[PDB]
């Protein structure tokens, strides 16, 4: 990836390590710490800091939210790769590595999601006026994007993808749900915490939606290549359009993320 | 004169009616069917009542507490759904019906559990009316701390990871019960106390009270696990028997266990003296019920 | 009550028969007329005329909408009962008889649906200034309720029901989509065409939504009996409660089918 | 005109874009997947072009007519999905790809088709901006009339009912063609023309142009099959079929004599393309 994005990503990693310190009970915090970083990095998170900067604010205003987004995603990744006895989830080729047993992964997943809201409720600075109304709004975006009508519908419908007999349209929908909504949430939260106006939030939201969707297709391309650049050009186009109206030292970086 | 059976019957009807409205069937259908199947199957609603009674106690009303009350019950529910899974306690009966995974598959049970967890935060955050924004945020943080790696989840993980522990110190058995069970009840009493406008001292007193009944609740759970049948409880009873699990009926036997619950109740009710006895009657009642319930 | 609802089904029927004249080519209109009338009537239309009068309008102001709702309903009925080659749609134990072949039934339903919209556009009275907006709005309401989001969705999910093996939650949902959406639509349009304010329309829409789910849930009781009466009352409760603010006979006569 | 192909191609493009945005994948997924499967399969988008061109012809802009353009392609598409069905023409392929019911089942093909039909009314009704309400209702009136029992569906019934009595005369063959093909083109040009704010006189000329090219297409099509059941050649011979085609084309063009020459050019250019197609 590009220097700017990798640098933003590294600040989230630093912020996460400084926030999750292994302590007793280690049997609890070791898995919590390991599993947070074992989940893949997600742009819905760096996008939150980036969106913030673009509209005004300073990246520190969106850190807590960016960490929360990563954590909600981290929890979902852990659960979707969970060893399930009954063959309920189409035994996915993935076969990722597992340092801990199913029970500890299940539970750690369950402890990571609340940690996200904790940092958010506790990132409330006495010296910030509109702090609580925006944090609150962001908690709502996050819990919705990680809920039953968001990322969860995406994971659920993804179990119905039969390798090379499922259409591109369906796959794009699963990526929209599974990655698009979280990205849309990240750019919007950043936009919110930065201080933009409704019109910009929706623009950045719409941008996140398309970009996360395109990103999911990329990670799905390595799977079954039917992916024409017709699908990708489509989403790339849809993304940049939403960005029309932002110009400057980042509003070309935000553009680079898709270009 | 306090009619507890009457008070709870209506509080629970009121809580059940709001749980059904907050989680409706909608696409994706199976995920939602799975959320309602376990959430509206039929718990006693101790946590949501505790939340509502603490809010009313410090001056507020049920309507301001109802969403958080529902939220603590959402998180309570998913925690049982995940506890029942084959990789966990692997049970087949919960609230009198087949466990969620047995009826929808393990995949949906995990996902719907996760759905309930996230949605409890969405719901408290978006639906609470009658509370300043900083107050809601604050309550969301209390909720988060009480169900995470310093609360519910920490208790639960030390639980499965200490199931071989035969050298189980009481300090270890208290860590488990305080966390896997008392942490969620405290949060329930705290969300209500804060949402009702309670002053820090009242919050602190109810937190202490809540820690008491919270521990009492698990001691009592362990004694029913051992003196009642699965039909009775509504869930698979007696596995804690076999395993090397750290229940109280282990380290002191049902008897020295009962006396203990007795001291806890008293101790909790002693914290209620901070409040006018007429106003505390409901929480006093919820406390004896926690001690005396049959299931 | 008793004879009011009948004079209503009869007025809607005389308007339809007056609107669909068998004529050349009979190969086309024979089937069109037959199928419109062989379709069980739907309370969604009744409900439309009643809500229009309930709010003060004249029954005629809602006749076109009421007939359009029957036509949309009739088309779906014809189509949900098509003998199909592939075993797509489960075999209906109560099989309707067919006086026409599959091709003609399918095409006819395609001609019936637009005839309802034709009747609506054609009912605009140029000497009535509020006519276009109310009728426009009504066409949006009916096209949405008979569309992929409404009735079509119930028709489609209906096929997933296993007779002795399907929860009541799933079923009530299929009924809210298959019948509820349309009934809600009927009462809402009746109120719109009648001159009612937004407050009255929503209340009426809500009532219809609960009424149809409820009435469709009986159509079902015939089939799969798990026919709890705990859902019947949970719904009429929510229904009869929407009437609150409205009192009298019709303002409590609507509370006559919820019996 | 210059570059007629480039012009049809810009139109198909902005229309495809708008179709994609109008019908997104969503729950229930199989219904929506089936709707896009056939709607977005790419084709010449002639109907949308007619609507848009007619709107522009009388001063309107593409933007106002777009929902209506998408609508007529919607109708067109579901008429094809229904027609491929086992009980209809029973086609397993269309343009080299599995037909809609073969991909998703007959039930979804039927239901998705129905969804495209009512959505056409909804999208026109709810997405049209820049038009007064009465104009939009009139336009919905013309769509219904052009695809119902006196338009497309009539032409489709009478045809399935005449695949049996091979003694069809010129009048009967024209009935089917006018209803099965011209009615919906007539619908396209009329919505565009009305949404564009054209006079009643203007609307009538455009209605004529469509009926002429609608029939022009089937006639020409019969001529080509021959120089490569009832057909124009079996009924009146190729010579007269050709005379007829030329008359249809000339009449179509006569309708356009009074509009601006430059706005009329795409329509005149489409009539000639229809008349001279080699294939
Ligand atoms: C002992 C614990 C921590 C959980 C089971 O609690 P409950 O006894 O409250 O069960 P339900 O009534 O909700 O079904
Ligand atoms: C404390 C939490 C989160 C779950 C249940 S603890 P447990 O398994 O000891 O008791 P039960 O399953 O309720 O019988
Ligand atoms: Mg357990
Ligand atoms: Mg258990
Ligand atoms: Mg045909
Ligand atoms: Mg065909």
């Amino acid at each position: 990836m590009q220097p700017y994005w990798a640098a933003i990503e590294a600040d989230i990693e630093r912020y996460l390590k400084k926030s999750i310190t292994i302590r007793p009970p280690e049997t609890v915090f070791g898995p919590m710490h390991h599993l947070t970083f074992a989940a893949p990095a997600t742009a819905a998170s760096t996008l939150c800091l980036a969106a913030c900067e673009l509209v005004g604010g300073d990246r520190s205003q969106a850190m807590a939210a960016a960490a929360a987004i990563h954590l909600v995603h981290a929890a979902a990744y852990v659960h979707e790769h969970l060893p399930l006895t009954d063959g309920s989830r189409p035994v996915s080729k993935p076969a990722i590595q597992h340092k801990y047993g199913p029970n500890v992964e299940l539970l750690t997943g369950d402890g990571i999601v609340p940690f996200g809201f904790e940092l958010l409720a506790g990132s409330v600075d006495p010296a910030r006026t509109d702090d609580p109304d925006r944090i609150l709004r962001v908690i709502i975006e996050i819990s919705r994007a990680g809920g039953p009508e968001g990322m969860i519908s995406g994971l659920h419908r993804e179990e119905e993808i039969v390798d090379g007999n499922t259409s591109l349209d369906f796959i794009e929908y699963v990526c929209k749900k599974k990655y698009g909504e979280m990205h849309a949430c990240g750019a919007a939260c950043g936009a919110i915490l930065g201080g933009a106006a409704e019109e910009e939030i929706q623009k950045l939201r719409n941008f996140g939606l398309y970009q996360g969707t395109l990103r999911g297709m990329m990670e799905m391309k390595n799977s079954h290549q039917l992916i024409d650049e017709n699908i990708i050009g489509k989403l790339k186009e849809l993304a940049l359009e939403e960005l029309g109206g932002f110009h400057g030292k980042n509003a070309e970086l935000m553009s680079s993320l898709v270009a | 004169m306090f009619d507890f059976d009457g008070y709870m019957l209506r509080k629970a009807k009121s809580v059940n009616k709001a749980l059904e409205a907050a989680v409706q069937m909608k696409e994706p259908l199976k995920i939602h069917e799975s959320m309602r199947y376990s959430l509206l199957a039929g718990g006693k609603r101790v946590r949501p009542m505790l939340c509502i009674a603490a809010c009313e106690l410090v001056g507020g009303d049920e309507s301001t507490a109802m969403p958080a009350a529902c939220a603590v019950e959402m998180i309570h529910t998913m925690s049982l759904m995940h506890d029942d899974l084959p990789c966990m306690d692997n049970d087949d009966l919960r609230r009198g019906k087949p466990t969620n995974h047995m009826a929808f598959g393990e995949s949906v049970a995990v996902l719907a559990g996760d759905a309930l967890l996230s949605f409890a935060f969405e719901h408290v955050a978006a639906a609470t009316k009658g509370a300043p924004p900083e107050r809601i945020v604050r309550v969301l943080g209390e909720l988060a701390v009480s169900i995470g790696s310093e609360g519910l989840v920490a208790g639960q993980v030390v639980d499965v990871c200490s199931e071989g522990m035969a050298e189980v110190g009481l300090d270890h058995l208290e860590f488990i019960h305080h966390h896997k069970t008392a942490a969620l009840l405290q949060g329930s009493v705290v969300l209500g106390a804060i949402l009702g406008g309670g002053k820090e001292e009242e919050v602190a007193k109810l937190r202490k009270f809540a820690n008491c009944i919270g521990l009492l609740f698990q001691v009592v759970d362990d004694i029913l696990d051992v003196t009642k049948s699965s039909k009775e409880l509504g869930k698979t009873a007696g596995k804690d028997l076999v395993a090397d699990k750290t229940t109280y009926p282990k380290l002191i036997g049902v008897e020295k266990s009962k006396e203990f619950a007795d001291r806890l109740n008293r101790e909790a009710q002693e914290q209620l003296l901070h409040f006018h006895p007429h106003r505390a009657a409901p929480l006093i009642a919820l406390a004896n019920y926690i001690a005396y319930r049959d299931n």
